[PDB]
């Protein structure tokens, strides 16, 4: 109804097929940290606030909310008639239950730190085993009023609440079934869809959740998510007419021709994302700053963005995208403005000083998730690091399936890993928070108490300028330590069939909510 | 969020 322009002739079936790119780790939002996982979670569950086709915030499970003028108390007014898919009522108790479970050490959640980022009273103490989960600073004031108590001002709090990690869970179900609640037979959610089927490595089928509070505005009746790893295979299925929307990678070598032949089907979203090679800071020899610096100097970003990809990705030398809100004072480092000849000279010296030569080069593997585009970037990186250092680096490639790749990065079983970080919310700390010493997201094992202190100063600021200065200083410190190898800021290219509507190409987080889409007839 | 693609 409302999302559909008047007069628009809708197709009768309303089925859509989307490539989700990989088999998700889990459908439990406390056990996951990836885009494939969040894409599934967002169809089955809905948090306090959610977003439209352009990423603008809109009421979710909460119909209204407010904050105290100090930005420390956040009150959410929940819908009195909203239900779980089994008929249970959705209440503030479910949010209290879910947010406690997220920080509870027993959950071992990859995103435990998220409530620490939000500065929720006692979140960090709970993660650290010093306080019980019941001591977390959130409460059901009554069944339909959920209150969040932050120890520091967090003016961007509402945007943080759209993240998968803060989705509610059906307390009554999870308390009874444990971790097994996530099985298809048991899953209960408050989102627009429910799980109709799941075949590992093949497909996830979604069906309408008729008990969704806003089911009357949902148009798509059913959807399939595929798990096609390689952009070229994604495009081949699309052109065979067997899927309707690709994942957010397209083959660089096909890109020009696809724009020519598929007019109005090629979308490119400019997103708040950074593609990096993460260095394992606690594994020899990347514990050596001199070697981390050599790798940064000797990698020519323009080769990757202009010659390997060429889809609008832009080179970067910092973790935070500088165009994110409050990111504007972050500076690209000085070396980024030196000619490659100078950079390569400096890198070779550093590597010789560290005992490498053509006969005894620095050897390591780039770990990446199986994907032909990542392979291309890794080959170009391998090739550049060898030639630019005159044979002093010799790089192997190792691809793993998504789930294995995530496990390997979290377990520290890597030298150098391909890493993409997409904003959890449209403000700088979604990047800055990543490299805090104690962040559950910090798989790099980067730890500088001076980085942590610079970030901490942001909460003492009283305005966006004060915050932006603190974030600039944090990034400067991360830059001087060469903690990682930033490569580019993302663009998200997709093919979308012309009968698919409600995909904007303008959402800086490029979410796809099935409830935002519709299939037209003509 | 960790990104699958690029």
């Amino acid at each position: 109804m409302v999302i559909v322009p008047e007069g628009t002739q809708l197709d009768e079936k309303q089925h859509i097929v989307i490539n989700n790119g990989a088999e998700p780790q889990s459908f439990d939002p406390h056990k996951t940290e990836g885009v494939p996982e969040s894409n599934v979670a967002y169809q089955l569950l809905e948090g306090l606030v959610t977003s439209d086709s352009e990423g603008k915030l809109q009421p979710g499970a909460a119909e209204s909310w407010e904050n105290t003028p100090d930005f420390k108390t956040w009150t959410f007014h929940l819908r009195k008639d909203a239900k779980w898919s089994n008929g249970d009522p959705v209440t503030a108790h479910d949010f209290v239950f879910a947010w406690r479970r997220l920080v509870d050490p027993a959950t071992a959640a990859p995103y435990a730190s998220y409530l620490s980022y939000l500065q929720v009273e006692n979140a960090q103490d709970i993660i650290d085993g010093k306080k019980k989960p019941a001591e977390l600073g959130v409460e059901a004031k009554d069944d339909y009023t959920f209150v969040v108590h932050a120890t520091n001002p967090v003016p961007y709090a509402v945007s943080l609440t759209t993240h998968q990690s803060l989705l509610p869970l059906p307390q009554k179900v999870v308390e009874k079934l444990g971790d097994a609640w996530v099985k298809k037979e048991n899953y209960v959610g408050n989102g627009a869809y429910k799980l109709a089927n799941h075949i590992i490595n093949e497909k996830i089928e979604f069906e309408r959740n008729p008990l969704y509070w806003n089911d009357k505005e949902t148009v798509i009746n059913s959807a399939t998510f595929l798990a096609i790893e390689n952009p070229s295979t994604d495009v081949a299925r699309y052109r065979a007419g067997d899927l309707d929307m690709t994942s957010y990678g397209l083959p660089p070598e096909q890109f020009a021709k696809l724009k020519k032949e598929l007019l109005g089907e090629v979308y490119v979203t400019r997103t708040l994302g950074t593609y990096s090679y993460e260095l394992n800071n606690k594994k020899a020899p990347f514990d050596n700053v001199n070697i981390r610096k050599a790798l940064n100097l000797s990698l020519d970003r323009n080769v990757i963005t202009d010659k390997v990809l060429g889809q609008g990705q832009t080179p970067t030398y910092v973790f935070t995208p500088t165009y994110i809100e409050e990111g504007h004072l972050i500076q690209q480092p000085a070396y980024s403005k030196e000619p490659m000849a100078q950079r390569n000279e400096e890198a070779i010296k550093l590597l010789e000083e560290a005992g490498y030569s053509k006969a005894n080069p620095l050897k390591f593997s780039i770990l990446y998730n199986t994907n032909e585009n990542h392979k291309k970037v890794a080959i170009a990186a391998a090739s550049m690091w060898k030639a630019n250092t005159k044979g002093l680096i010799d790089v192997k490639l190792e691809n793993q399936e998504w789930k294995t790749y995530i496990d390997s990065r979290r377990a520290g079983r890597y030298d150098v890993a391909r890493a993409g970080w997409h904003a959890d919310y449209n403000q700088a700390t979604t990047f800055g928070n990543y490299f805090l010493s104690n962040s559950s997201n910090n798989t790099a094992k980067y730890a500088n108490p001076e980085y942590d202190k610079a970030m901490a100063e942001s909460y003492a600021a009283t305005d966006a300028e004060g915050r932006a200065k603190a974030y600039a200083k944090a990034e400067e410190i991360l830059g001087k330590d060469y903690g990682i190898v930033p490569i580019f800021n993302y663009v998200n290219p997709r093919l979308v069939k012309p009968y698919v509507k409600g995909y904007s190409g303008k959402d800086p987080q490029d979410h796809i909510y099935l409830r935002n889409l519709y299939i037209i007839k003509h | 969020y960790l990104g699958a693609n690029g």
